[PDB]
DNA sequence: GCTTTTTTTTTTCACAATCCCGGTGCCGAGGCCGCTCAATTGGTCGTAGACAGCTCTAGCACCGCTTAAACGCACGTACGGATTCCGTACGTGCGTTTAAGCGGTGCTAGAGCTGTCTACGACCAATTGAGCGGCCTCGGCACCGGGATTGTGAAAAAAAAAAGCTGCA
DNA sequence: GCTTTTTTTTTTCACAATCCCGGTGCCGAGGCCGCTCAATTGGTCGTAGACAGCTCTAGCACCGCTTAAACGCACGTACGGAATC
């Protein structure tokens, strides 16, 4: 019993061990990281939802995400954010 | 020779323009400025005329209202002349500016 | 394509016009240093508003910024504008 | 409210300015349309006290 | 005295400490009431919305989410309580 | 007889609290306020513990932030002491009160 | 140049705060356990949207005259800001008082979870009228001139407030 | 307590600016028309959520200690702001 409430935590931990494999993290800190991921996910999806909606299109595609990201993140961060979202899709396409 | 006291015409201008709603920037200078800035982001762009008018409506309003905030900021420091630092405080408290 | 590169049009925003906007804002007396400072502000407004409109254009693949591009862009900056569609 | 400001301005049809005056002079409507800009609307007659003559 | 105006429970010492953390040096006497005013309007606004959430969800227990969702609406997005 | 001059503990207290993260309002009084105010919208309400802490993080955060802006206005009026008219101006400019 | 004061500067001493040593013990990050549902899959089907081709809107350029606005300079007033100076609202630091904080026990409201059943919403196709674009008109309203009214400002002259000037006590 | 000026107040015209009307003219508000495509009708089917019942979570009340924090008061320094220039 006790509900079953999902969260991005196991992934926040996985990324942490990529960037700093010996540093850990508190529950309040991991609660802020989960608040952070959900916040921006809703930001980027909402701006995609509207993009798509303004252009009479039914599908959010990776292109909507990339236009939403130019709109939401500041210059130098958008740049890496595109660079990584492009590269991840290319790599995914490449595999199968 | 008749001569109006400094402030008496400013005060008239103040009433003249508050009563009205027509745009206060010269429409072509502004249009040239839209186009100039837009080049930075993409070349050989056309603008709908309504898009340019929508931009001069949104601009004038933004400044006209910043000038309100700015005037309070002058008066808050027992002055009557709005100064650069006034705008800058207005914008820093608005959070437009670090 | 038949001449279009732009000049230095920021001085087009004359001292008369900045003075008139200050007047609408109920400002009585204006320092020397306001006018240049104002143009900076205005420029930074326009740069931000057009970047975003220009994005909405480039996405819909157009080469023509619509009023809706500017409208959608303005609502994004929390500067919602009434009377040009949407 | 627009139409009252229309009538008070001595005109038959409502224009932007009437709407604006009606929105800004009404406490609640102005809150609801707080971050909203009405094109060709202008501002309410407001001059700060200390800016007036003695 | 000591009676049912819980706003006064917000002590001068605690108001001083906030404005410290906010880089304030010298604090007018009138301010501790101004602050008290302002704090209430803040809570009124947030709590009205949070409980508006509560009544919609058909519950008697105000959740931390209800507050989170309220604070988002008021533009005061809060991280680390369920975001 | 050791006596620090006005404002010299202030600065200690600033440095001190800016270094720290801990709620500055006493938790029980705060909570008693949250129930007092909640009544005016619905009776016999229960709160999660974390609901009250979500409310108290949010409050202090706002207050601290408002004090920064208040200080700035007070310094803008060539003063060192914040006063209500500083708070009220920073709120006028935040668009919080008309 | 000298001496005589304020002010400024330097030097010395007091005290918080940090960091280095020595330590202990609690509590939750972390990670393993054991079950479960949400991600994955290949299949099938329908239509979103890429594309290419077609129409024709409306956006861009260019001109030349008219005149409103911007422009730049002369002129002086009221503003900004520096300085001074006075009254007290604040900050500091004591001792006394207060209730928050903590840890704990005991009760139950109510949050939430499970299974059942059907009222209500999706979806479909056929039906038709509400609301679209088009297009025509005539009355509101923008612009003008002329006459009435309101308010500003200078100049002349008063009322008063304040300043500089007295002897006395 | 004056005599002698500055400061502040008052009154009298001159002049500009704004105000209000009718006259005039142009064009877009308003509305009618005819045709369309989206709202409506009447039908079907499936499941979202209302509902009763039960579980046990965590919210509340209470109590009794130990301080740390709030409190109130004495005292004066550095501040706000008035006044001048
Ligand atoms: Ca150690
Ligand atoms: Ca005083
Ligand atoms: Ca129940
Ligand atoms: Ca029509
Ligand atoms: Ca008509």
């Amino acid at each position: 019993k006790r509900s079953r409430k999902e969260s991005y935590s196991i992934y926040v931990y996985k990324v942490l061990k990529q960037v700093h494999p010996d540093t850990g993290i508190s529950s309040k800190a991991m609660g802020i990281m989960n608040s952070f991921v959900n916040d921006i996910f809703e930001r980027i999806a909402g701006e995609a939802s509207r993009l798509a909606h303004y252009n009479k299109r039914s599908t959010i595609t990776s292109r909507e995400i990339q236009t939403a990201v130019r709109l939401l993140l500041p210059g130098e961060l958008a740049k890496h954010a595109v660079s990584e979202g492009t590269k991840a899709v290319t790599k995914y396409t490449s595999a199968k | 020779p008749h001569r109006y006291r400094p402030g008496t015409v400013a005060l008239r201008e103040i009433r003249r323009y508050q009563k009205s709603t027509e745009l206060l920037i010269r429409k072509l200078p502004f249009q040239r400025l839209v186009r100039e800035i837009a080049q930075d982001f993409k070349t050989d762009l056309r603008f709908q005329s309504s898009a340019v008018m929508a931009l001069q409506e949104a601009c004038e309003a933004y400044l006209v209202g910043l000038f309100e905030d700015t005037n309070l900021c002058a008066i808050h420091a027992k002055r009557v002349t709005i100064m650069p630092k006034d705008i800058q405080l207005a914008r820093r408290i608005r959070g437009e500016r670090a | 394509r038949h001449r279009k590169v732009l000049r230095d049009n920021i001085q087009g925003i004359t001292k008369p016009a900045i003075r008139r906007l200050a007047r609408r804002g109920g400002v009585k007396r204006i320092s020397g240093l306001i006018y240049e400072e104002t143009r900076g502000v205005l420029k930074v407004f326009l740069e931000n508003v057009i970047r975003d409109a220009v994005t909405y254009t480039e996405h819909a693949k157009r080469k023509t910024v619509t009023a809706m591009d500017v409208v959608y862009a303005l609502k994004r900056q929390g500067r919602t504008l009434y009377g040009f569609g949407g | 409210l627009a139409g009252n400001a229309a009538r008070d301005n001595k005109k038959t049809r409502i224009i932007p300015r009437h709407l604006q005056l009606a929105i800004r002079n009404d406490e609640e409507l102005n809150k609801l349309l707080g971050r909203v800009t009405i094109a060709q609307g202008g501002v309410l007659p407001n001059i700060q006290a200390v800016l007036l003559p003695k």
